[PDB]
């Protein structure tokens, strides 16, 4: 039922990723890179997003900014799981829009009670 | 010199470590916490990443170690009669997976009749052809249908000629005097990305000058680069 | 004049394989034994043999968050957020977190305070926590080969308007000629002693500048087969 | 007529999978914690095979092989050497101080069965 926009390039990432947010009974649409994610906002609009940084063609910061200039797609939250560990990095993609930024390597159970209280209220 | 370019591979190394790192962690706990939920060729399938995910790790590790090795001058080359032919082939069988996950095409072609001959240490050898390979695709273009690296086989001047060809990013000229020394990656936007050491070329330059070889480049912004190895028999 | 330091660097970068390898090892091993063995496997040492899987990556996590502290303190990235907090429980956290590691060496780990708990401190818990852990590894990393009582102590004091942390071991102890280089980024003591005991040498430097930003200092006391005392001095406000 | 094996490594987390991988044989399997461990154990039995670390407190791996060469009873064990150390001058050591062969860590667990059959099995 609820329906999430999972971004990152690395195909192993997104594979364990989705199997963990499918056990929940969500939905998971991909994409490989930034610009793909935007994309695939006009078939639909998630529940949630999770986003990596570090991409090519665009990466993750520039995806959140746009989030922002639009209407609809600025209430989505966006749970930003990302390989880069510093503080300045979390305190710019939080600026940027993000709910929260979880650290790659990630607890699956951790991410998982944090994707469910983005979704639930 | 160095000391300016140690820091950044410092980080260099924690990034590409974490990568793989990410992926055994959280594949082996979602199966330590999924065991009513894994199907048996799932639960089989993850514990390949897993073992493959190490096995990139291990190659990492073997890279910092043969580069300590090369700067000790503790790596002892020893030479024995080889197919050249057979050892290419060999090596772009082992770089295909991670080739089609990119989507670049491995080739191979010799100028001169198979079997060539030559008196070389197989397992460097392999090991110069392999992070040549591996440039090849991580360096590669980010959208295009046509993205390729070939090995090209020929014998001149008393001895053999290695190339590497793609059709990748390529090189700027300034960035080609340094890309064989040791820490050294082109810094950019089509690079960011794109993991690694800088480490590479440089234990490719000392393998190949170890045999009495050389190892130069040529390449050309946006359209690709060739990498020329000449070993003698 | 002085190339001394890219000798060092070589070392370290044979010290980083050598220290990521073992964990390493254990992961492969593990995931490949698991993979060819699920018809012989039971249900508790399947899950057991998983968890090695897990506590290892997890070690080797640590390691490659001490590449990456380190290099954010050489580009001075690693900017402090200090807070109120009790050096009691950071202690007691600290020697909780290092009990599994310390029961495989045999080294008990104890814990006084001079004065009353709770001492109230203004530092960043991560980072005193980070210092604390080096520390306490350290006590358990190079101990003695064979002896029945090891241990490792956290002394806590207050001195000078601010706290004063003691790490006591009885351990290998430091030579007089490597005491004034321990804190050095890549430097290790190379002795019989300490030749298969695995590390960087960057622990102590990291735990140097981050006691040097909240501008406190550490020191050390040593005595060569009798053991060390680290003093981490930290002001209170 | 199960076939004894003593396992020498200072990791215990490292003899645990190697006595699981070995026991899947049907091998008995004795440990050492270090070199100096393992050639007390020698008084109580005599294995048919020797799986020795090299890097280990007390007594580490090469000081293990030089002292079986001596004996005339132990010089004729067989020693896998199974090693964190990937010099070729470490190997090369090795095999001149009697181990049969050398495996780096980190290892195959199925290649490692395969040798050690290999060794027991003439
Ligand atoms: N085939 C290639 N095409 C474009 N650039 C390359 C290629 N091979 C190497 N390079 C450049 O040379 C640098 C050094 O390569 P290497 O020594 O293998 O280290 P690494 O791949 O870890 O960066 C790379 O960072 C890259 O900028
Ligand atoms: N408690 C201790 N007892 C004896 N020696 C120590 C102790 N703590 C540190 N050392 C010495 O100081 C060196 C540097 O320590 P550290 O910076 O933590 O690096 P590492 O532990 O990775 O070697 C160690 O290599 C060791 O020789
Ligand atoms: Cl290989
Ligand atoms: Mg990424
Ligand atoms: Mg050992």
């Amino acid at each position: 039922s609820k329906k999430v926009l999972l971004v990152d390039d690395s195909a192993v990432l997104r594979k364990i990723v989705s199997f963990n947010l499918k056990k929940e009974g969500y939905e998971v649409i991909e994409a490989e890179n930034g610009q793909i994610a935007l994309e695939k906002l006009s078939e639909f609009t998630p529940d949630l997003i999770v986003l990596d940084i570090m991409m090519p063609v665009m990466d993750g910061f520039t995806v959140l900014k746009k989030l922002q200039e639009k209407e609809e797609w600025k209430r989505i939250p966006v749970i930003v799981l990302t390989a880069k560990g510093g503080e300045e990095d979390e305190s710019l993609a939080l600026s940027l829009g993000a709910r929260k930024v979880m650290r790659k390597p990630f607890s699956p159970s951790q991410f998982i009670e944090e994707v469910k209280h983005l979704l639930n209220e | 010199r160095i000391d300016r370019m140690k820091t950044e591979f410092i980080a260099n190394i924690s990034h590409e470590l974490r990568t793989p790192l990410t992926a055994i962690k959280a594949y082996a706990e979602t199966i330590y916490n999924s065991l009513g939920e894994l199907d048996l060729s799932t639960l089989k399938e993850f514990l390949e990443v897993i073992i493959d995910q190490s096995n990139h790790l291990e190659n990492l590790l073997n890279e910092l170690l043969d580069f300590s090795r090369l700067e000790r001058k503790s790596l002892q080359i020893n030479r024995e009669k080889v197919d050249l032919c057979d050892l290419v082939e060999s090596a772009v069988n082992a770089i295909k997976e991670f080739a089609s996950s990119h989507n670049v095409n491995v080739l191979f072609e010799s100028n001169v009749p198979c079997p060539v001959e030559a008196y070389i240490d197989p397992t460097r050898i392999r090991q110069v052809l392999l992070n040549l390979l591996n440039n090849g695709v991580k360096y590669s273009k980010k959208d295009a249908p046509d993205k390729y690296v070939k090995v090209i086989l020929d014998e001149k001047d008393g001895g053999v000629l290695i190339i590497v060809e793609d059709n990748g990013i390529g090189i700027p000229d300034h960035a080609k005097d340094r890309i064989f020394e040791q820490f050294y990656r082109v810094d950019s936007s089509l690079t960011y990305e794109v993991p690694g050491t800088g480490l590479g070329l440089a234990i490719t330059k000392e393998i190949v000058e170890l045999h009495g070889g050389r190892i130069w480049v040529e390449s050309e912004v946006g359209k690709g680069s060739r990498f020329f190895v000449w070993i003698p028999k």
